[PDB]
RNA sequence: GCGAGAGACCGAUAGCGAACAAGUACAGUGAUGGAAAGAUGAAAAGAACUUUGAAAAGAGAGUGAAAAAGUACGUGAAAUUGUUGAAAGGGAAGGGCUUGAGAUCAGACUUGGUACCGGGCCAG
RNA sequence: UGCUGUAAAGCUGGGUCGAACGGCCUCUAGUGCAGAUCUUGGUGGUAGUAGCAAAUAUUCAAAUGAGAACUUUGAAGACUGA
RNA sequence: UAACGAGAUUCCCACUGUCCCUAUCUACUAUCUAGCGAAACCACAGCCAAGGGAACGGGCUUGGCAGAAUCAGCGGGGAAAG
C-alpha cells in the first residue's frame, strides 16, 4: 500500500457525455472526472485544479474534448477530523496528442 | 470578506466599469481596510488594484 | 345505442394479463405426449439467442410461382453448446395432478450450475450440495434406493440439465437449469437413461434434426410502461383534441358502472412469456466445423458469424441451430427449444431445405463484404497494410 | 417543565428538550419512531448512515403518495425516506442528552433511548397567492421534541379438602 | 354640556364600536367603512452560578406557598395530536338484546348477643 | 370510584385547582341547541399531497464563517447587443 | 358596379402527417430525492348481480363472495365539484 502516489491517466469523456443535455456537458465533465478520480484512488474527497477547469471550459459549455490526459495524485489529508485521511488532486497534462497514451506511474 | 464597496469605489476612481476592476485576491485584508476614495487611489497607484484591459474588437476583417 | 359502424376488437383477450413474466427463463407449460414404443430421448433443449441473418434457398413447392426458384429468407441463430445432465425427477399421477415424488442428483456439480443456487456467491462458503455428495461416497445405496423409488412409482420422468454458459460470450456466470421431460421406453428405461447420463453432456443434434419443425418458448422484449396507442394499437384521436390524443376516448358506458376488463388501458408492454410454434430448422451447425457458414453451392471457408461479430452478442463458437424467421426474445436471452406437440404432414413441414448461401456481412452497418479476404481483394492495399 | 413520561429511577436517566423547532412534524415523528428504544450509539451511527443515504427512515403513518425504495426492506416496508432536517434536530437533542448523562456520571455505552416523542408546536403563518385574486394559507408545522436516555395462594372448600385428604391417604 | 347618587341591568363572542396608546390599527380617489386585544405572583423574589451547544435552547442549580405560576405566564374544557399500556381487525364502523371471557366495584358474621346462641348469602 | 331517579338530572371516591358557593320556601327572566349554505373563534382528513418547469447557463479555486449550490474575491464560460 | 375586406360561400392549381397509419427525435414536466408546502371538497362512508323501494342503491332483502400495507396511471361510477 502506497498511500501517496501520482499517476497519469487518459479519460474517455466522449463516451461519458453521450446524449447529455448540451448546457450540462461541461458541468457534467466536472462530475465525471471526480467520479473517475474516486474510482482509481478510492477517495470521495476529490479536488480539481483551476487549470483543469479552464481546460474543460475552453470551448464553451458543450465543447469538451473527447479525451483528456490527467495527472492524479493521492495525498495525505492530515487536517484532523476531515472524514478522509487522503484526498485526490487532479490537474491537466499538456501533450501534443491525446491518443495512444497508457496509465503511467509518475515519479517525483 | 465583503469587498462590494471597494469594487464600486475602485470603478468610480479609476474611471472604468466594475467589470474592468481587478482587486488583488492575495491582499484581501488591506483592500478591506480601504474605505475612502483616497485609500482606493493609494491601492490603485501601488498595483493592489489594477485596471483590466479592454476586450479587443479588431476591425481587420472589416477592413 | 349500437356502435355506428362495426369494427373488430383491438388486441387479443387470450394473452391477459399483459404483465411482466414471473421468470426470465421461459418455462415449458406442456411437453410432447409420451409414446412408449419410441427410443428414449429428450424433448427440449436450452440455448441463447445470438442474432439474425439472411439465407438463399431453392424453393420446393410444386404449384407455387416460386417453385425451383431462389428465395431470400430471414433466419435466427441460436447459440447451443451442449447441456450437462445433473439430476432426475420423478412425477406421480394424483387426483390433484402431477406431483413430484423425489429428485436425485449427480455426485459432482460444476461451479456454473452451483452458482445458480446463490444470490451472493463471492460472500458464501460454497456449501451447496456438500453433504449430498457424501451420499455417494460410502456405497451410494441411498441414491440407488431413491432411483428405485422413481422406477416403482413415477409415471413421468424428467431430467435436470443445465447450460454451459461459460462457453457463450455472455458475462453471466450462472448456468440456466431446467427440467426436460424424457419420452420413450418404460419408466425403468427412462431412469436408466438418466442415470447413465449423470455428469455427461448432451448435444443439440441428439434432440433436433435438420428440417424439423420445432417450438420456441422465451420471454419477449421489454418496453416498460406503454400507452394504449402502441400497447393495443387503438386509433389516435384527432389532432385538435384537448388534453392529448394517444388515448381511448370512451372507456365504457354508464352501466355497468365499472371499467370493464376488456377495455384497453395503459400498462407494461412486452417482457411477456410466449410459446411460438412451427419454426423450421435450416441448419444444425457444429462448433468444431470451420465451414459453418459454408454451403455446397458457396464453398468459402466461412463460419456462421458475421464480420465484426454479432452486434451486442459476440461470436457463436459452439453448435448452433439455424431457424427460419424470427423467434421471441432478444440477444443474450435464454430460449427453450421444444419438439412439436403434433404430427404435421403438410408440404412445408416435410420439405427438405438445402441452403444455397448464408450472409456473413457485417450487422453493424451497411456491410458490403462477406469476408476479410473479399474486402482486401476489393480494396487492394491500404496505408495501414504497409 | 413536565415531561410526558417520567423515568422510574431518575438517578440513571438524562433528558433533553426542544420546543418551537421549525422542522416538519410528520418527518420528525417518523424519525423519532425510527430510533425509539435503540441503544444510543446504535442510533447515532444509524442516523449518520441516513444522512449518507446508506440507510433510510421508514415512514409508517405519514407516508401517503411518497416514493418507494429498496432501503425500506430492512424494516419490512416499501415507503421510506431520508429527512435530513429532522435527523439533524434529533442528533442535536441526542447529543445534548448524552452531555447531560455524562455530567451525571452515567456510562454512554449503556444508554438506551427509553422515551422520545414529538408534539405539534404552534403553527407559523405565511401567505400564498392564488389565481383570481385569492389568498391562501402557507403555514409551517413545527415540532416539540423530548427524549430521555436511560442506563440499561390456593384456598379450598370442605369437599376439595376432603378429596385431597382421601387422595393423599390412598397414595401412602 | 357640567356636577352627583343609584339599579332584582351586562360581565370580555356579554355590556357602547371601544374595560386595553378605540373612532386606534387598517381599507377606499372619495363620501365613508372600521376591528382584534382584560387576569404571573403578596412581592420580580423575572432564575445568580456550573455545564452541553454556533446560537435559540437544554440539563443541573436557584426564587417562590405553588414553576402542575417562567413575562408562549390564573384556572386551562372540546375538536384535533404524540407517546405509553391494554385490546380487536378477511370489501366500513357504530347500536339493541343475551351470555361467556378479562378488568373493576360491592356486600352481614350485623354496631351481632353471652365456647355457645343467633343471623346473612347461595343451593339440595 | 360508586349510589339514586322511568327520565330530565341529583349525590359521591380519586386527581387538578385557588376564593368564593350551596340546600329549603318563594320572586323574577336576555333561562336549556345538533342542525338554520346559522354567528364568531378554533381544528381536522385531504397531505408531506397539488405543486415550487416562461425570460439560453453555469463551473473551478480561495477567503469568510459553527455552517456555503445561493456571500466576497480571483479565474473562466455566457447573455442583454445602443 | 371597378377597387377594397383578419366578412359568408363553391370550385381549381400548388402544398402538405388532416387522413390511409402510424413511427422516431429534442427540451420542459410528470417521476424519485433534500428543503418548502396550499386548495376544492367531506352526513357516515365506499366490491358486485337481482329484488323491492320516491318506479336507475354504497347501506335494505337474497345471493356472488371476502386477507395487511401500498406506487404509477386512468377517466366507468360516486345521478363527483362549481
Ligand atoms: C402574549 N400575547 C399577548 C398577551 O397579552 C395576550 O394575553 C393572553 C391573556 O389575555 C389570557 O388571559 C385571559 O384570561 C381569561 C381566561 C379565558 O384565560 C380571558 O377571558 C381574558 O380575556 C384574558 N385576560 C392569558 N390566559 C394568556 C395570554 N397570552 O393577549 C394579547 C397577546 C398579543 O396575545
Amino acid at each position: 500500500l502506497q498511500d501517496v502516489v501520482t499517476r497519469e491517466y487518459t479519460i474517455n469523456l466522449h463516451k461519458r457525455l453521450h446524449g447529455v443535455n448540451f448546457k450540462k456537458r461541461a458541468p457534467k465533465a466536472v462530475k465525471e472526472i471526480k467520479k473517475f478520480a474516486t474510482l482509481h484512488m478510492g477517495t470521495t474527497d476529490v479536488r480539481l485544479d483551476p487549470k483543469l477547469n479552464i481546460a474543460i471550459w475552453k470551448r464553451g459549455v458543450q465543447g469538451v474534448e473527447n479525451r483528456m490526459r490527467l495527472r492524479i495524485s493521492r495525498k495525505r489529508n492530515d487536517e484532523e477530523d476531515a472524514k478522509e485521511k487522503l484526498f485526490a488532486y487532479v490537474e491537466p497534462v499538456i501533450v501534443p496528442s491525446t491518443k495512444g497514451l497508457q496509465t503511467v506511474v509518475v515519479e517525483d | 470578506a465583503n469587498l462590494r464597496t471597494q469594487k464600486r469605489l475602485a470603478a468610480s476612481v479609476i474611471g472604468v466599469g466594475k467589470r474592468k476592476v481587478w482587486l488583488d485576491p492575495n491582499e484581501t485584508t488591506e483592500i478591506a481596510n480601504a474605505n475612502s476614495r483616497s485609500a482606493i487611489r493609494k491601492l490603485y497607484k501601488n498595483g493592489t488594484i489594477v485596471k483590466k484591459p479592454e476586450t479587443v474588437h479588431s476591425r481587420s476583417r472589416a477592413r | 345505442s349500437h356502435r355506428k359502424y362495426e369494427a373488430p376488437r383491438h388486441g387479443s383477450l387470450g394473452f391477459l394479463p399483459r404483465k411482466r413474466a414471473a421468470k426470465q427463463r421461459g418455462r415449458v407449460k406442456s411437453f410432447p405426449k409420451d409414446v412408449k414404443s419410441k427410443p428414449v430421448a429428450l424433448t427440449a433443449f436450452l440455448g441463447y439467442k445470438a442474432g439474425m441473418t439472411t439465407i438463399v434457398r431453392d424453393l420446393d413447392r410444386p404449384g407455387s410461382k416460386m417453385h425451383k426458384r431462389e428465395v431470400v429468407e430471414a433466419a435466427t441463430v441460436v447459440d447451443t453448446p451442449p447441456m450437462v445432465v445433473v439430476g432426475v425427477v420423478g412425477y406421480v399421477e394424483t387426483p390433484r395432478g402431477l406431483r413430484s415424488l423425489t429428485t436425485v442428483w449427480a455426485e459432482h456439480l460444476s461451479e456454473e450450475v452451483r452458482r445458480r443456487f446463490y444470490k451472493n456467491w463471492y460472500k458464501s462458503k460454497k456449501k451447496a450440495f456438500t453433504k449430498y455428495s457424501g451420499k455417494y461416497a460410502t456405497d451410494a445405496k441411498q441414491v440407488e434406493t431413491e432411483l428405485a423409488r422413481i422406477k416403482k412409482y413415477a409415471s413421468v420422468v424428467r431430467v435436470l440439465a443445465h447450460t454451459q454458459i461459460k462457453k457463450t460470450p455472455l458475462s453471466q456466470k450462472k448456468a440456466h437449469l431446467a427440467e426436460i421431460q424424457i419420452n420413450g421406453g418404460s419408466v425403468s428405461d427412462k431412469v436408466d437413461w438418466a442415470k447413465e447420463h449423470f455428469e455427461k453432456e448432451v448435444s443439440v443434434d441428439s434432440v433436433f434434426e435438420q428440417d424439423e419443425m420445432i417450438d420456441v418458448i422465451a420471454v419477449t422484449k421489454g418496453h416498460g410502461f406503454e400507452g394504449v396507442t402502441h400497447r393495443w394499437g387503438t386509433k389516435k384521436l384527432p389532432r385538435k383534441t384537448h388534453r392529448g390524443l394517444r388515448k381511448v376516448a370512451c372507456i365504457g358506458a354508464w352501466h355497468p358502472a365499472n371499467v370493464n376488463w376488456t377495455v384497453a388501458r395503459a400498462g407494461q408492454n412486452g417482457y411477456h412469456h410466449r410459446t411460438s410454434i412451427n419454426h423450421k430448422v435450416y441448419r444444425v451447425g457444429k462448433g468444431t466445423d470451420e465451414a459453418n457458414g459454408a454451403t455446397e453451392f458457396d464453398r468459402t471457408k466461412k463460419t456462421i458469424n458475421p464480420m465484426g461479430g454479432f452486434v451486442r452478442y459476440g461470436n457463436v463458437n459452439n453448435d448452433f441451430v439455424l431457424l427460419k424467421g424470427s423467434i421471441p426474445g432478444v440477444k443474450k436471452r435464454v430460449v427453450t427449444l421444444r419438439k412439436s406437440l403434433y404430427v404435421d404432414t403438410s408440404r412445408r413441414a416435410v420439405e427438405k431445405v438445402n441452403l444455397k448461401w448464408i450472409d456473413t456481412a457485417s450487422r453493424f452497418g451497411k456491410g458490403r463484404f462477406q469476408t476479410p479476404a473479399e474486402k482486401h481483394a476489393f480494396m487492394g492495399t491500404l496505408k495501414k497494410d504497409l | 417543565v413536565r415531561y410526558a413520561a417520567t423515568p422510574a429511577n431518575p438517578a440513571k436517566s438524562a433528558s433533553a428538550r426542544g420546543s418551537y423547532l421549525r422542522v416538519s412534524f410528520k418527518n420528525t415523528r417518523e424519525t423519532a419512531q425510527a430510533i425509539n428504544g435503540w441503544k444510543l450509539e446504535k442510533a447515532q451511527k444509524y442516523l449518520d448512515q441516513v444522512l449518507d443515504h446508506q440507510r433510510a427512515i421508514p415512514f409508517r403513518r405519514y407516508n401517503s403518495s411518497i416514493g418507494r425504495t429498496g432501503q425500506g426492506k430492512e424494516f419490512g416496508v416499501t415507503k421510506a425516506r431520508w429527512p435530513a432536517k429532522s435527523v439533524n434536530f434529533v442528533k442535536d437533542l441526542l447529543r445534548n442528552a448524552q452531555a447531560n448523562a455524562e455530567a451525571k456520571g452515567l456510562d454512554s455505552s449503556k444508554l438506551v433511548i427509553s422515551h422520545i416523542q414529538v408534539n405539534h408546536a404552534p403553527k407559523q403563518r405565511r401567505r400564498t397567492y392564488r389565481a383570481h385574486g385569492r389568498i391562501n394559507a402557507y403555514q409551517s408545522t413545527p415540532s416539540h421534541i423530548e427524549l430521555t436516555l436511560t442506563e440499561e395462594q390456593i384456598r379450598l372448600n370442605s369437599r376439595q379438602r376432603g378429596r385431597l385428604a382421601s387422595q393423599k391417604r390412598l397414595t401412602a
